[PDB]
């Protein structure tokens, strides 16, 4: 999927809630759904964990993100990264939590401001 | 927004978004539900859906100003409504539980659905069993009021449909709920 | 629709001008709740908090705009001498906190069941509104019990709220309540709510 | 649309057109020529008003 | 600029502590209001962080640091109520009119990071990358150099 080139990302992943409720039953990152075309903007993914980098905004093959509810204790460590709708910034589809490169002081990460976009112009 | 000459003089607070989790479930323990808590935690999340999982239609409203009316009518239809060692409590509590959960949805059938549409009426009732598992909405009991109904319809050589008299007592539920009701319709 | 009889009649029979005697209503509008909250203050503090057959009778005997204070001015002391001075150990303060979070907890059920009964709408709104009170008090007091390390009586994490204090040895009637919340501190104006 | 084609059948051998013996036949009753006219001729068309009839299959088209 | 509404006759005055708090506020509030060009990155949105603010915060600090030190011509850094000015500082001045929850998130960071006991330490860690630690002063002229 591209959710943020669709023409309502709010809704469709408000819904692949409930159909993840059907099934199994707050949302998580790697039963679940797949999306394609972010761009996380002011780190990297390597050995699956944001590392820091000089290159502004890079792009992101794909990722899944399931409906759990358990592997969400560990976050007190991790990075609360934001999922806008694009660069602008101004619209918030949901946050997500994520590992870091825990070279870098976590208080660095927060003034580091890193965020994903979903839609991104070429 | 402050004119030029007092975003100084005054101190700027951010209010976005409200409560509604607490603001729900505080606004049902007023009432006597012992759930709320638990309760408030669906009431809520129904509305949200309702908002963008049901045909968007201009007299469609789930604002704050909503999800408390509701809660309101539930106190009064629960003062109203009778309710019913080891594996004895697991048992006996959930009944309960859900009897709390039943009042609750007359609620909304009663000042929610007659505000729904043709294309909405289904799949709100879909959305009420992913939020609601343990009941579904009930009649309109009032023998009293449908039996003089259904005498002034004929009286008018009106043809007393089912669906036309249910209207009539949505109407009756309606107002003794929120004093300004209007009906809309082509 | 609620009714509170002054503690200070106002012949306008006497003579009084226009303003004459409605200068005096507030005068004593503000008296009359001035005393009153006091009174209710020393009914409250001679009554049981289990025993809600009293209770329920405590309420009906004061304004709803007093018969909240009240609990609230109760409720403010209580939770200091329940935290001390940055002296009493984590079980100390935590035990003094477990009561207060479980007798207030105790009485919103009381209410709880009170409410689901008959009852006339002005008498309900009253109890609603406790209600919605207690529920604050014990909520409040909660996010106290999560905080591992805590100081005492002046303690942000406490006086980050608004605790209300009252001190009957005070010299005026009014003056007596002083309400708190950060580093603010307001004066009841006693108006009629 | 079936609904308001009995309406105004039921109304017709029923509601008197002329004004006078609706007031004659409210004070009696407690069958004038004219309501009379109307019974009969409701009854000659009411045939074609029922599901399918011929004022469904003209009112639609 | 943030100083020349600070008077010497007014951060000089004991506690000896209160000359560094003040400077860092102006960093603080130099920082936040420098990385406003810097949109969306600086910050989600422009916030009005008007000196107005500023000031509000000098009184407040002048309050804590002053109400726990009256008459010391000094005060023990542990000793001062941080989760009471930072707080001020925080939800009712600055972030006050921040939406954005993630902004402030941010703004909070840069409060945690110099509205500290910690924040004290001798040469304490301004901007490391090239070199820039917190002045040992306790006068405005001090600091001011």
């Amino acid at each position: 999927v591209w959710l943020g080139g669709l023409l309502n990302p709010e809704a469709y992943i408000t819904a692949t809630r409930q159909s993840a409720s059907q099934l199994n039953g707050r949302l998580h990152a790697s039963a679940s759904f797949n999306v394609k075309g972010m761009a996380l903007e002011g780190a990297v993914w390597n050995n699956d964990q944001l590392t820091p980098t000089d290159i502004l905004s890079t792009p992101i093959s794909i990722a899944t993100l399931t409906w759990k509810d358990p592997i969400f204790n560990n976050s007190s460590s991790k990075l609360s990264v934001p999922v806008y709708l694009n660069e602008t910034r101004s619209e918030l589809l949901f946050s997500i939590d994520l590992p870091y490169d825990q070279s870098t002081s976590k208080q660095n990460w927060y003034q580091r401001s890193v965020s994903i976009s979903s839609w991104k112009s070429d | 927004n402050l004119p030029d000459n007092l975003k100084k003089l005054f101190r700027s607070m951010a209010m976005i978004k409200p409560d509604r989790e607490m603001i729900a479930q505080v606004m049902l323990y007023s009432q006597g539900f012992k759930t709320a808590e638990v309760l408030a935690g669906k009431i809520v999340p129904l509305f949200k859906l309702c908002q963008e999982q049901l045909s968007a239609q201009s007299h469609y409203d789930f604002g704050l100003r909503a999800l408390k009316s509701v809660l309101v009518s539930a106190g009064g239809i629960k003062r109203k409504c009778q309710p019913p060692d080891a594996e004895s409590k697991t048992k006996a509590d959930q009944i309960y539980c859900q009897y709390e959960i039943g009042v609750l949805l007359n609620s909304i059938n009663d000042t929610m659905i007659p505000k729904l549409v043709a294309d909405d009426i289904p799949l709100i009732q879909s959305l009420l069993l992913d939020v609601f598992p343990g009941s579904q909405l009930q009649p309109i009991q009032m023998d009293q009021l449908r039996k003089k109904i259904q005498e002034i319809a004929k009286q008018r050589h009106l043809v007393t449909k089912q669906e036309w008299v249910e209207k009539i007592l949505q109407l009756h539920q309606i107002l003794n709920i929120n004093h300004g009701v209007m009906m809309v319709g082509p | 629709g609620e009714t509170v009889t002054f503690k200070k009649p106002i012949s306008i029979a006497n003579g009084p001008k226009i303003h004459e005697w409605l200068t005096m209503v507030e005068s004593e509008m503000k008296s009359t709740l001035a005393t009153l909250l006091s009174e209710s203050l020393q009914h409250f503090n001679q009554v049981d908090v289990n025993d809600h057959s009293k209770y329920s009778e405590w309420v009906d005997n004061y304004p709803t705009q007093l018969v909240l204070l009240t609990s609230q001015i109760v409720w403010s002391t209580q939770v200091d001498q329940a935290l001390g001075g940055g002296t009493l150990q984590q079980s100390k303060i935590q035990e003094q906190l477990q009561s207060i979070e479980q007798t207030t907890q105790m009485i919103l059920n009381n209410l709880a069941d009170s409410v689901l009964q008959d009852l006339s709408a002005q008498k309900r709104k009253k109890f609603e509104h406790l209600i919605t009170e207690l529920v604050h008090q014990r909520d409040v007091v909660r996010q106290l019990q999560k905080c591992k390390n805590l100081t005492g009586n002046k303690d942000f994490d406490w006086l980050y709220h608004m605790r209300y204090y009252y001190d009957a040895t005070q010299e005026n009637v009014l003056h007596k309540l002083v309400i708190h919340m950060a580093n603010a501190t307001f004066y009841y104006g006693f108006e009629y709510l | 649309t079936q609904m308001i084609f009995q309406n105004y059948l039921d109304t017709l051998s029923n509601e008197p057109f002329d004004p006078q013996e609706k007031e004659q036949q409210k004070r009696n009753e407690n069958i004038p020529a004219g309501l009379k006219v109307q019974k009969e001729c409701a009854a000659i068309i009411s045939q074609y008003f029922e599901p399918g009839g011929l004022v469904h299959k003209v009112l639609e088209d | 600029h943030t100083f020349i509404g600070i008077p010497a006759t007014r951060m000089d005055k004991q506690p000896a502590e209160r000359s560094r708090i003040y400077f860092l506020l102006a960093w603080f509030h130099a920082i936040i209001q420098e990385r406003l060009r810097y949109i969306p990155l600086g910050w989600t949105k422009f916030f009005e962080f008007n000196d107005a603010d500023l000031r509000g915060a000098l009184d407040s600090i002048d309050y804590w640091v002053d109400l726990y030190s009256k008459g010391r011509s000094n005060i023990d850094p542990d000793k001062i109520p941080w989760i009471a000015v930072r707080t001020i500082l925080g939800s009712t001045i600055y972030g006050g009119r921040i939406d954005n929850e993630f902004d402030m998130r941010l703004l909070y960071s840069f409060l945690e990071q110099l509205f500290t006991p910690s924040a004290f330490n001798p040469d304490f860690p301004l901007v490391p990358s090239i070199g820039l630690s917190v002045p040992e002063g306790t006068t405005r002229a001090h600091f001011m150099k």
